[PDB]
């Protein structure tokens, strides 16, 4: 379920609209994403985050 | 309860700690806090909504909600819309003092 | 004997109903390349109601399909697109968007939007020429066109600094102009990179979405633009400071896109010198109730002024404003037959006057809060 | 009557369609256009606009507008010859034509400096002449550049628009011009300064186009020598309430002076001015049969006199405010 | 003849331009004359095409219908003509512009036929010089009482 | 003095009717009444 | 017949609203060294 | 219920279908319909009957009968004789609207 960010979107805001809660849902997104943490926290205009299923 | 002041770092407990928490809540939006998307108020989303009698039912709710959630040491008295000047809506918020 | 038999007459003295003209038809005029994939002639209007119809009429990759993509990604409305052909100089491109008239006696550029009601029964309420409205020749020809249609022409200023955007907005002063200055930086699916959009068709996707979701009396000045992913020359509005960079633009009657990459339109002040017509809410509801009455009272043009005629126009006029009061469009109204202007000499010429006084619901652009600590309930802790 | 009707009768490239385009972009009104063929020299073009009468016995130039009521039943109230009114020969011919039609002949001065505009506006001195000096810089769709318009047809669109929007008693001296994308030789109007460059032209009975790239007409004074007929609004309403009385009383030319005739012309004249008072055209009025001029010798010749006194609505060209900080309510802070 | 019968003689002008329609109506000046200028284009059953009708008999169809439906005090000046399928030299009446081409003829005491495919009568003024007998309703009720 | 000058540029050719002097003062009292409960002035008197 | 049809007019006779010109813009003028790091010219105003 | 208009064939359901049924019933006589001799009204037989107080008891019955039989979607309010002018009898028939 890969989604594309915008240039000011942030990680905990995005996966709260997708999942509905943030307990164990942000660091699992950083886990199943290669090089996402290396990228700066204010995301670039066209990075791809693949949100995993069953948080 | 003893907290620190927002500016200048001073430890104040009763007077300005109750004021730096309420006056922050009315202008802090939802989702601005990190890992806390339910802290804040919908008052930043009440901008440019039409000023109706159903709009005041929402603002008097969202004042009672967003302060009722995260500020239990404040008893809200009255949120009365007292003036509509140039689109600016004057809402009087008289709060009680505790501690 | 006058007539000998049974006569069954119809007196026909019922108060009629008044409908609104759908408030969301968008007049579009931008460049497109005519050919085999473009099913539209380069000067005629084409009615559009879906994104598939916009690509089947003007072709994918046109500058007017990219404007229809910005509207249909956010809203779902009716677009009266004209479409012009690409000129050599960019100056001659501005001559084609303005248009004028042709040698066959037909309108060419933006003037073809005046044919939107006589050909499709849909008068355009949002006049959008994306990219070309930064030129003052096109924006001042769309300003005179917005008064012929009672429409709100959504300009967009140049993508230069805020000094050049304020100095551009100091030329117009007319209540039917809505300027959205900072350019939308959107992601291009073809080149797989971020391209710059004029941020004028995206505003039309908000005026057409908020009328179908919140009503025409609700300003689009806090609503999300879903398609964008950037903003060239990004504006500053931090929390509550009256001296922000975006607030100095809303002070100069310029709408902005405030937040991170501009996922919130910001501004409900049209480019009006009179502070009465300053809000886009008051301009839009006025031009909607002045056309519902105009197109809805063509049954009473030779009825004959009887006592049941004036009363059944007024009661059919209160019932239109009372269907707007509980809907939330107005606060309160007052519809009455004019006691002074209905004289014996005015009625003898066939003139009869009605006064419709109402109050628009203003947009809460500044909810002011006045918090205070007291000592009145400090004596409450005693028992 | 429409922009599609002007191109079908004159063509797109014509200089008279560009004057209809200047009017139809701002307002939507009737235009009695004459049209002339392009002469050789610019001096001989002025003799074709003035015209006169032909060898066939027909009015040719500006005089053909006097045929505007005998043929169309629409007498012109705004007289505009765009670009040719900057010459003194044409503008003097249009002044004598404006009294024959009871019209307001909208002139336009030369696009030179303001000394050449005051020296041009000092030639006329007639209450039916309206001068707009600085030339409109407008977009030309034939050469794809910003040309200099004569700025006389653009003021004619403003006079035709305020009658449909605010009424004929409203001056167009704060309304906006649409097609204008700039003004050649931009005039100065900064804040409130009474010695601005555009205010010194309104003091010389010349209207201007003031603001940033020209979006406001500025000036409601005609080129009159009397200070009575200074405002264009007063001349426009007077020529309208005198052609309505003249054309509206052609039933009473052989009715016989009875008591129910003098009383029922006045009651049809008081009701006409009463319908102008609550419409907003006049402030108050006084219509009465003349007591002294209706003598028994004048009535026995058929002459019968009525007086219609009224006041127009003057345009508030200078709303003054007088602010002062006092100490009168300073003792109100005691309870 | 219309004064000998106290009738309303419904005229029809030429099908030429509006300069020739006003210049024809400037000859009459009497209160018992009603002029309908644009000629009706009507479908024919003989030639199987659209023929040009004088549009004067179609106006009297409305004077006879409004007296049976709405009464003799009611003007026929907004009611529909049924048999038509068009109008020679179509006049302009868009929404509310007071300088439209159809309004410039009613100002000259000439009734017109306005809408798309010409299905409305427009104009209640008769060709009268007096402002008293200008409405064709008042001349009709006065001759009936 | 600079809010009145910049806020009354709509009224420079409106024509002096009874609904004009009444409705400039009504917007001029409301400017001072919204400046009085705000606390900037103590009391005022706006009149033609 | 002045106009045969329906007119819908906006009379535009209401009072207006007056806003203050923000009271807090600080005009500044002091010396500096123009160069590469300074993105201004030594006589033009710069909005800060 | 959706029906067709009598003239012009147009499909109209609420307003004129309720009117083209009532206004037809008052002037359609009995026996004019084919194989339906009970449809219609006696109002064509009420012509030249003497206008008495027992005559209005019949017309207010025959309006309530002939519309009560074949038009159940109309509620009759009042059939008041309001004027006798020159033998012409003005009967006001104000009907409610349904649907």
């Amino acid at each position: 379920t890969t989604c594309r960010t915008a240039d000011g979107d942030m990680l905990d805001s995005l996966c709260y609209h997708v999942y509905g809660h943030l307990l164990g849902c942000v660091e699992a997104t950083l886990d199943a994403n290669p090089g996402l943490a290396d990228e700066q926290q204010p995301f670039r205009a066209g990075l791809l985050i693949s949100f995993p299923d069953m948080p | 309860m003893i907290g620190m002041d927002r500016r200048s770092g001073l430890p104040l407990s009763g007077l300005a700690h109750l004021k730096q928490s309420v006056e922050d809540i009315l202008t802090t939006p939802l989702g601005s806090r990190r890992m806390r998307p339910e802290y804040g108020s919908k008052l930043r989303r009440m901008v440019d909504m039409p000023v109706s009698e159903g709009w005041k039912s929402a603002v008097q709710a969202e004042v009672a909600r967003s302060l009722g959630r995260w500020e239990p040491r404040i008893g809200l008295s009255a949120v009365r819309v007292v003036a509509v000047v140039d689109g600016r809506v004057d809402l009087l918020l008289s709060g009680v003092f505790e501690g | 004997s006058f007539f000998h038999g049974v006569t069954v007459t119809n007196v026909d003295i019922g108060a009629r109903t008044i409908a609104l003209p759908a408030s969301s038809v968008i007049g579009l005029c931008d460049v497109f390349t005519p050919g085999a994939q473009a099913s539209a002639k380069p000067n005629v209007p084409v009615l559009l109601t879906s994104k598939k119809d916009a690509a089947a009429a003007f072709g994918i990759g046109s500058s007017i399909y990219l404007a229809c993509e910005a509207i249909y990604n956010r809203a779902q409305a009716v677009i009266v697109a004209v479409g012009v052909e690409t000129a050599e100089t960019p100056e001659a491109q501005a001559s084609a968007v303005i248009g004028g008239i042709s040698a066959a006696g037909e309108r060419t550029g933006l003037q073809a939007l005046l044919d939107g009601k006589s050909r499709f029964n849909a008068q355009p309420r949002l006049l959008v020429a994306p990219g070309h409205s930064a030129q003052q020749a096109v924006a001042t020809a769309m300003d005179g066109l917005a008064e012929k249609l009672r429409a709100i022409a959504i300009l967009d200023g140049p993508n230069s600094t805020d000094e050049a955007a304020v100095a551009y907005a100091k030329n117009f002063g007319s209540k039917r102009l809505f300027m959205v200055d900072p350019g939308v930086q959107v992601w291009d699916s073809a080149t797989n990179a971020a391209r710059n959009a004029p941020a004028s068709a995206y505003a039309a996707g908000l005026f057409a979405w908020t009328d179908a979701e919140y009503g025409f009396w609700s300003s689009p000045s806090n609503k999300e633009i879903k398609g964008v992913t950037g903003t060239s020359r990004p504006v500053e509005f931090l929390d509550g400071d009256e001296t922000c960079r975006a607030n100095l633009l809303n002070n100069a009657n310029i709408a902005t896109i405030i937040r991170d990459d501009g996922y919130r339109l910001w501004g409900n002040r049209t480019l009006s010198s009179d502070s009465k017509w300053a809000f886009v809410t008051r301009v839009r509801t006025m031009d909607l109730v002045m056309d519902a009455i105009l197109a809805g009272h063509k049954w009473a043009v030779d009825r004959g002024i009887t006592k049941t005629y004036v009363k059944d126009v007024t009661e059919g006029l209160r019932a239109f404003m009372r269907d707007l009061k509980n809907q939330g469009a107005v606060i309160n109204f007052e519809v009455y037959a004019d006691p002074d202007l209905n004289s014996a000499s005015q009625l003898a010429q066939g003139k009869v006057y009605w006064n419709i006084r109402f109050t628009d619901v203003p947009p809460a652009e500044n909810p002011n809060f006045r918090v205070e600590v007291t000592d009145q309930w400090l004596t409450e802790v005693l028992d």
